[PDB]
Order: C-alpha cells, then sequence, then structure tokens
C-alpha cells in the first residue's frame, strides 16, 4: 500500500528542519515591524 | 533663589565673550573691560566644576494630530556631527 514511506519521511524531516529554520526568521521580522508600533504611547490634551 | 543660584553658577567669568563690531578699537574696549567688567565671578564656590555630557540622538516619531488646523508642518531630521567637525561645511 505504501511504496512511498522512506521518501515521504525524507521530505518530512527536510520540511521539519527547513520550517524550524525559516519560522523564527519571519517571527523576528514580524516582531520588529510590530515593535515599531507596540512602543507607541498616546496622550490626550484637551483645552479643558 | 533659583535665579540667584543660576546666576551664581552659570554667569561665571571664563564663559563670557565681550564682542564688539564696528567703529571701535581694541585698546579702548580693553580698557573699558578692565574698568567695568573686571572680577565677575573668578570662583566656583563648591570646588565642583560643571561640564557637559554627550547627549545621544535616538530615532523616534511624535505625531500631534489636530485636524482643525489649516496646514500641516512636518520636520524630519537625522543627527548632525557638531560644531567642531569640518564636514558640516
Amino acid at each position: 500500500s505504501e511504496p512511498e514511506h522512506d521518501h515521504r519521511k525524507r521530505m518530512g524531516l527536510k520540511m521539519l528542519l527547513m520550517m524550524g529554520l525559516l519560522l523564527p526568521l519571519t517571527y523576528a521580522m514580524k516582531r520588529h515591524k510590530w515593535s515599531v508600533l507596540k512602543s507607541r504611547k498616546l496622550a490626550y490634551r484637551p483645552p479643558k | 533663589t533659583d535665579l540667584t543660584d543660576y546666576l551664581n553658577r552659570h554667569y561665571k567669568a571664563p564663559r563670557m565673550v565681550l564682542a564688539a563690531a564696528g567703529g571701535v578699537e581694541h585698546q579702548q574696549l580693553l580698557d573699558l573691560a578692565q574698568k567695568h567688567l573686571s572680577s565677575v565671578s573668578r570662583v566656583y564656590e563648591e570646588d565642583a566644576v560643571p561640564g557637559l555630557t554627550p547627549c545621544r540622538f535616538t530615532g523616534s516619531e511624535i505625531r500631534h494630530r489636530d485636524d482643525a488646523l489649516p496646514l500641516a508642518h512636518v520636520a524630519i531630521a537625522v543627527e548632525g556631527p557638531g560644531w567642531a567637525n569640518p564636514d558640516n561645511v
């Protein structure tokens, strides 16, 4: 039923290593491009 | 008291330039500075010399949104070198 087993698991660990390499890169990029926003403090100065 | 302390600390003698430009000569101005401007402070009063620390430039952004104004003013700048650096020219 499965003559595909060894090559499937080969692509499996290749995918796992590639995903574990390329996911913190995009995570750090997203954290940078949103840490420009999350440091924003707002103030309201009405004329009273 | 705050103004008295400020004038005692920061209006000292070695931080003053007496500058004259125009129809004057240096000898009469020097005699007038000797007569009138002598003995300004000549003292530190605590043996604590005040100085200057290098102030860091940081990148930031301030937005004062007020939409009832007719026009918008935006100033964008980077860090300049200083007075003593020739590349200012």
